[PDB]
RNA sequence: AGCUCUCUUUGCCUUUUGGCUUAGAUCAAGUGUAGUA
RNA sequence: GCCCUUCGGGGCAUUUGGUCAAUUUGAAACGAUACAGAGAAGAUUAGCAUGGCCCCUGCACUAAGGAUGACACGCUACUCAAAGAGACGCUA
RNA sequence: AAAAAAAAAAAA
């Protein structure tokens, strides 16, 4: 809510989420990062890998 | 859009300096002399 | 709600009567054709279209050339440089 | 009773309004009930009054 | 006035003081203040839009730090040059620096003509008016020496020679014996002294 | 060729000087001895 | 109670009140006392701001004060690698 | 032809 469009944030959230093994969240953690920032080549390759 | 891309050139070009401040030191360092008169623009002044 | 503590004041609006112009509309065209005729009218205007006491002193004529001073005046912007602050700079530190 | 309980309600209970409303000290103030204890122009206006 | 008073006052004891949230006025004792804030933002604001896409955008408070460093160099009439600044920054930073000094002279010129009138009784204010036109002085000063050192002796050889002159010829028909060293032998040293 | 070990190199900024004004303004200091045993 | 009456009957007036009086157990605030002691890289200090789940005094929620009112001084891996050798050894 | 508070005296 204070920083929306970090990557960085975003890339630590999907990874705080995923060591966790919370599969599902982290997937939608993933869409709605992929939506917020549809640009950033970064998200998009975090999720496909 | 689509990022712009970036050489090595402008990542180069866009480096600020450290400001090597001959009046204020907030936190007390000891700056060597060296940096301290490499703004100094007396240094470029042409006698004649 | 709202948090102000404004005292009424000024509490009828002014509007432009006629003769106030404003509130009257033209065409475009119009404004050309006035704004060219009064910027016409004006740069016609400007071009008018319708014993010897003084032998024995050493220097002579060191005055000439000092009444030149404005021939026409000259907006500088640097303000260190400008003639107001020069002035003010020798009126002000003797 | 209106200024007295103005008074009490702001626990100034070290100021004394007395019958012919002066406010006086009943003891030695210090510094932060001094700060405390300054009221206003409209309380000392309708003191006068 | 009194009953609108004590309803702010009863408003104040019943509901509470809202302290924060409110717009103050520059008054006079902020308007420096208020200067400095509106230019930073105003720097930063530039910044923000002449960095190109992809650059470390963190360390750029530096150019602030910059720009304190070449007013404080204005200041003092010293040439700022930083070595390896970028060109749109450095231009910026003059930019704005100028347009501070703009505001910094005409502050000291309204100041001192408020001295002069009488219209002050502030001290404050005319010692920092009295700095302000020391430094304005000492410029202009730097700049006639720099100038005069450029521009040679102003005074012409002949004009000099003519002085020189007229000065020999005087002191020769006034019978002038020039003042001598004073000597170690001189009986009214004590007195001068 | 790849994997690992140590070292080097490149990239690396990883915490890598919160503002403003009259450089905000000013600013020496006790003493310090011992003819004769 | 009164009024009207064709003594059959009818009329006028119509639902108050967020209150137990009852102070230990439905919520006040200190001071004294002890203690600590006023910011800017030597010492001494005038200040003005900035941010808000910090306020106080004030009519000022478009003054001015409260030590420049206080507070801030912390903490610090992660958008994160590539080389060219040599090598206990791996391995083709 | 006759004008009379604050800075500023500091967090068990």
């Amino acid at each position: 809510d204070v920083h929306p469009n970090n990557t960085q944030l975003w890339i630590r959230y999907i990874e705080a989420e995923l060591k966790n093994r919370n599969i599902n969240h982290a997937r939608n953690l993933l869409d709605r990062a992929v939506t917020r920032l549809p640009r950033v080549s970064k998200l998009w390759y975090k999720y496909v890998y | 859009s689509p990022p712009r891309k970036l050489t090595a050139e402008d990542q180069e070009a866009w480096r600020i300096p450290p400001p090597v401040s001959m009046w204020k030191n907030p936190k007390g360092f000891t700056i060597p002399l060296d940096k301290r008169l490499a703004a100094d623009g007396r240094q470029l002044q042409e006698v004649q | 709600a709202y948090h102000q503590r404004l005292l009424p004041a000024y509490t009828t609006l002014k509007f432009r009567q006629p003769g106030q112009g404003g509130a009257a509309d033209k065409s475009t065209r119009d404004l050309r054709a006035e704004l060219e005729a009064a910027e016409a009218a004006h740069y016609a205007k400007l071009k008018g279209a319708p014993r010897r006491w003084d032998e024995d002193v050493v220097f002579k004529n060191q005055a000439r050339g000092t009444e030149d001073k404005g021939k026409r005046k000259e907006f500088v912007n640097d303000l260190l440089r400008s003639d107001f602050h020069k002035r003010f700079m020798s009126k002000y530190v003797r | 009773n209106m200024l007295n309980l103005l008074i009490h309600r702001k626990n100034l209970t070290y100021l004394h309004l007395d019958y012919n409303f002066n406010l006086k000290p009943v003891k030695t103030l210090t510094t932060k009930e001094r700060k405390k204890s300054r009221f206003g122009n409209a309380f000392h206006l309708m003191r006068e009054i | 006035l009194l009953e609108r008073w004590l309803g702010n006052l009863l408003s104040r004891q019943f509901e509470g003081r809202h302290s924060k949230g409110v717009a103050k006025t520059v008054t006079k004792q902020r308007v420096e203040s208020h200067f400095d804030l509106e230019l930073r933002a105003s720097v930063m604001a530039d910044l923000m839009d002449m960095m190109p896409e992809g650059i470390k955008q963190s360390k750029v408070n530096t150019v602030l730090q910059h720009l304190s460093e070449a007013w404080r160099c204005w200041k003092s009439n010293i040439p700022w040059k930083v070595p390896g600044l970028p060109a749109p920054i450095e231009n910026i930073i003059l930019r704005y620096v100028k347009a501070k000094a703009d505001w910094w002279i005409s502050v000291a010129h309204y100041n001192r003509e408020r001295i002069r009138r009488g219209a002050t009784v502030d001290k404050t204010v005319a010692k920092k008016n009295v700095g302000r036109l020391t430094r304005l002085w000492l410029k202009a000063e730097q700049e006639r020496q720099h100038n005069h050192m450029k521009d040679g002796p102003y005074v012409s050889s002949e004009e000099a020679v003519a002085i020189y002159t007229t000065t020999v010829h005087w002191l020769e028909a006034r019978k002038f014996s020039p003042i001598p060293f004073p000597s170690v032998s001189y009986k009214h040293d004590t007195k001068i002294l």
